[PDB]
């Protein structure tokens, strides 16, 4: 059931489907003919998102799905200074 | 590569997009990796240096959709006495293709 | 809750489990995704051999060092031709 | 709720906090991302890091390309101008200097520069930096009138319809006529080569020029022409411009029935396409408040002007000429509304803040002071005569004398001696000298205003009625010349009753003056009958006071374009 | 009050 | 008035001339500077010989494309009694490559 | 009546002497031993000033001499951004 995020350099980033559906872009790429070829996992490919930032994207997916509408005070996402801008380019493209 | 603005040529990327966009509509099969890479092509056209090609992409997508609907119209109108069933099949194909297209052109 | 980044070579599967949960059900999670028997693989918790039993609470990590925004990595490896391959978890990428 | 912050919005905060090390790489971002980093720098109070990037033409050019977030851009740009950095003049100078170097380049670079100049000059015109938008549009016009090609006349006249706009707002009316002539010259060259361009925008801006110069007789003809040149394919902004400026040109020529149609259609179109929080919708609200002010619907004009100001304080910031115009218009409207009540606290607050902005962003000799000062010098009069003190009264009248004298000097410098604005300043000075107990100078200024308003505007107009009201209030209540005061009251009541029906506000001032006139000489039958007329006036006013708010009075889609225009044009005969 | 408003 | 840069190989005469003046006066200026006969001087306006009969205004030089700020170049060649020589104007130099700051890198 | 402003590259810029004395430094270099050159036109070596910027210097000479005490409005000198820094140091050294 978990989707299959693939980075630019071939790293596999299996994350829960409900976690990846928090981003509208993956919501689009999984739909359409992306849902025509289905196996035990849903494969989505990012040819220009490096692994060091797609890992943080998946971390944000987990962080966002766990802290959705929770009364506990939410700490900020710890974005490293070296990977900020790239993640900012990964956040717009993924609409997350 | 990277998710940065690049000096991209609109013609080659648009042709790679066209080969897939003509098959997204009318429920033709495309490769899942190809469908995933077309999203990167859409993004690259929308962030191209020195001017965004989103205006050109929008104009060419509208032109392609108009041309496809006119071709489909000349395919359905010339066959009378069965325009209802042919229209139904065409509308089912075009509706699912248009939903998948709005998924593709989401950026 | 406790969040994990079970990683083998390129695969970087993201999992979650309770603090009171044990180590064994992690392989049960892996069965429904990687299609492998549970005894076929173990976990390299900080490149060190981990027992099949025990529990995640005293395993060396808790809810404070395994936040969803920065989950603790866990190694993993298979058996290939009557021998077990050593872990080769590569770093994701070098930030620019 | 406690929603987690978006990874886009969270990475903006991380990138901004690492702004110094990544200054060069933020320029290498998509246009939507690059705005949000700069808007976060504005939101974080780091205006000097923001101002070091907005001083550059080409960084600001990509920031300008985010059309949806133009209100945020206007707010942060006004914050930079209030910060102290002169980004409006820096960008204009940078555009002119970088744009004069490609005079001999190919057509692609030239048209790219013209497009960038249109975007930047349109921003500076919407932001209110007309002196800093004239240079941009002058450079654009310079590059359009270089090659003898077909599309260059179109771009040249599109430059000239915006030079005439940024010269009316800058009160450079003497360059406006020559700008119109030069635009008409390129329209002639377009017509010779079989390419007729739309003349609605230029004729509208010429109408605004002539209304500002108090040439309402010719401005009405030019707004007729502009409304004739409205087609269906025009941009909505141009149609709204022509409608609001034609409505202002109709309400000043006592065409109240036409003016309400034009201005309500303009307000509906502005609220439809743009929205309820757009600067252009605020412009339409200002002109609609001008209408409501000029048709005695003062109470709705106050709420309409406050709606215009609240939009202009939202999109823009502090020391801006658009907020200043909204203030000087609301201050006068509140002065009119609370003239009988005497509570000039909001009116003085808006008049003082209007001058506090124009004196900060405009030179001391600019004409835009002459309006605002006038408004303050009205309000400061009424507070002084309401105050029982003599020292405060004398000081406030001296200050109002200074403001009226400066406004009249500006009117002499720009408009001349025989202008309607000069006549307004003469009437105000006559009112002041009546309050200053300088009776001879009061009647001299009043009669000079009478002469100027009668020979230029005409005998049957609102302004001459108000001025004869002032003159015979001086004669009756103060100067004790009871003979001609009767004639001037009869003239004033005749014009007011014929122009605004029986519910004109100045009718009660004229009636009280006439009752005092008679009671000082007898003839108690006249006193009794005119007391009855005044009682009827009070019975009519409170009946018509209960009218719904003017924001929803225009409703949602009551009529349509080319129906308001046709209804305005077919009845011109 | 004796006069009207100012122009 | 028209302003020119008469360039031959590396020399660059920053002279001025009248728009109504002819090529003969310009060749006489080059007489006054490089002490060479006009018969050994063939002037090129972007690979185009200027006949001695015509004026500077006719061949293309005007007071708008040859301003004192940016004078318009004109070629020069010397005969040396052997079938003249081709134009060999050597470009000045390359200013240091100052890249566009907003280029993505 | 003419001087030969030889640059570092080798491009001689034969400009009028009256144009050259716009700059104080060239006037100094043409005074003393610099005026002793008997071969008519004086050569002023500029081994620190490249040719592409000395050409703009000579254009400025012919610009300021022709536009001095002008009754009409005067245009700014067209100076390219990629040469502006080099022509700034050339303007200081020449004091023009
Ligand atoms: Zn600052």
């Amino acid at each position: 059931m978990y989707v299959k995020l693939i980075s630019s350099d071939g790293h596999e980033f299996i994350v829960k489907r409900e976690h990846a559906l928090t981003s509208g872009t993956i919501k689009a790429m999984l739909s359409g003919p992306g849902q025509f070829a289905e196996n035990e996992t849903n494969e989505v490919n990012f040819r220009e998102i490096p692994s060091h930032v797609l890992s943080k994207v998946c971390m944000y997916f987990t962080y966002k799905v766990r802290y959705t509408n929770s009364s506990t005070e939410i700490p900020e996402f710890p974005i490293a200074p070296e990977i900020a801008l790239e993640l900012l380019m990964a956040a717009n493209f993924l609409d997350c | 590569t990277s998710l940065k603005p690049r000096v991209v040529d609109f013609d080659e990327t648009w042709n790679k997009l066209l080969t897939t966009i003509k098959a997204v509509v009318m429920l033709e099969y495309v490769e899942r990796a190809t469908w995933n890479d077309r999203f990167s092509d859409i993004y690259a056209l929308c962030v191209a240096y020195p001017e965004p090609l989103g205006e050109r992409l929008y104009t060419e997508t509208k032109i392609f959709l108009e041309n496809h609907v006119r071709h489909l119209h000349k395919r359905v109108l010339e066959s009378e006495e069965q325009v209802l069933v042919m229209y139904h099949r065409y509308w089912e194909e075009y509706s699912k293709g248009a939903d998948y297209m709005d998924c593709l052109y989401r950026y | 809750d406790v969040f994990l980044m079970i990683r083998r070579h390129k695969t970087t599967i993201f999992t979650d489990a309770k603090e009171s949960s044990t180590v064994f059900e992690l392989k049960r999670i892996v069965e429904g995704i990687l299609k492998r028997p549970p005894d076929e693989q173990r976990l390299y918790k900080d490149d060190q051999l981990l027992d099949d039993g025990k529990t995640l609470g005293e395993c060396g990590f808790t809810s404070q060092t395994a936040r969803p925004q920065a989950p603790a990595t866990v190694g993993l490896a298979f058996r290939a031709d009557d021998t077990f391959e050593a872990l080769c978890i590569e770093p994701f990428s070098s930030p620019p | 709720e406690w929603i987690p912050e978006t990874l886009y919005n969270t990475a903006i905060s991380a990138v901004v906090d690492n702004y110094i090390r990544s200054r060069r790489d933020i320029r290498s971002l998509p246009e939507n991302i690059q705005f949000d980093v700069y808007y976060k720098l504005y939101q974080q109070g780091r205006l000097c890091q923001l101002g070091s990037e907005f001083c550059e033409l080409e960084v600001f050019a990509k920031v300008l390309r985010a059309l949806d977030k133009r209100h945020l851009l206007h707010h942060c740009f006004q914050a930079l101008m209030d910060h102290g950095v002169k980004v409006a003049s820096v960008l204009a100078y940078s555009f002119s200097r970088r744009c004069s170097y490609i005079a001999e380049s190919d057509a692609a670079v030239k048209e790219k520069a013209i497009q960038v100049g249109f975007v930047l000059g349109g921003f500076l015109s919407d932001a209110g930096w007309y002196s800093d938008a004239e240079k941009v549009f002058l450079s654009c016009l310079q590059l359009c009138t270089l090659h003898d090609e077909m599309l260059h006349w179109f771009r040249a006249v599109e430059c000239c319809v915006r030079l005439l706009h940024v010269r009316n707002g800058n009160c450079k009316y003497h360059l406006g006529e020559e700008t119109f002539k030069l635009a008409q010259t390129y329209m002639d060259k377009l017509s010779k080569h079989g390419q007729q361009a739309n003349k609605a925008a230029l004729y509208g801006e010429l109408c605004a020029l002539l209304f500002a110069k108090s040439h309402y007789d010719e401005a009405y003809k030019w707004c007729i022409e502009a409304m004739k040149e409205i087609t269906a394919g025009l941009p909505v902004k141009v149609v709204v411009d022509v409608l609001r400026q034609a409505s202002k040109a109709c309400v000043v020529k006592r065409e109240f029935k036409k003016a309400e149609q034009l201005i309500k259609h303009a307000v509906y179109l502005a609220r439809d396409h743009f929205g309820s929080k757009h600067p252009k919708y605020s412009d339409t609200l200002l002109d609609y408040g001008f209408y409501l002010l000029n048709v005695d619907n003062i109470c709705q004009s106050v709420a309409i002007y406050q709606a215009a100001l609240d939009i202009r304080q939202s999109v823009f910031g502090g020391k801006n000429i658009h907020v200043a115009t909204a203030h000087e218009d609301l201050a006068y409207s509140s002065y009119v509304h609370q003239y009988s009540s005497g509570k000039f606290d909001n009116a003085l607050f808006h008049a003082e803040r209007a001058i506090g902005i124009i004196t900060h962003i405009l030179p001391e000799d600019h004409l835009l002071l002459a309006s605002s000062k006038r408004v303050k010098a009205l309000i400061l009069e009424e507070i002084a005569i309401d105050c029982h003190n003599k020292e405060t009264e004398q000081r406030l009248l001296q200050e109002a004398h200074d403001l009226h004298l400066s406004s009249l000097q500006l009117a002499k410098k720009a408009f001349g001696e025989f202008n309607v604005q000069t006549a307004k300043h003469y009437g105000n000075l006559g009112r002041l000298y009546q309050s200053m107990r300088k009776f001879k100078e009061a009647e001299e200024m009043h009669i000079k205003a009478i002469q100027i308003k009668e020979q230029l505007l005409g005998q049957e107009d609102y302004e001459v009625a108000l001025s004869v009201g002032h003159l015979a209030s001086l004669y009756n209540y103060d100067m004790n010349q009871y003979e001609n005061a009767e004639k001037l009251y009869l003239r004033s009541i005749a014009i007011g009753k014929k122009l605004f029906g029986e519910g004109y506000s100045g009718l009660e001032y004229d009636y009280r003056g006439l009752i005092k006139l008679y009671n000082s000489i007898g003839n108690y039958e006249k006193v009794f009958e005119y007391h009855n007329v005044l009682s009827n006036w009070n019975r009519l006013r409170d009946r018509q006071y209960s009218v719904t708010d003017a924001l929803e009075d225009v409703s949602t889609s009551p009529q349509s374009t080319e129906e308001v225009v046709q209804s305005f044009l077919i009845s011109q005969n | 009050l004796t006069r009207n408003k100012g122009p």
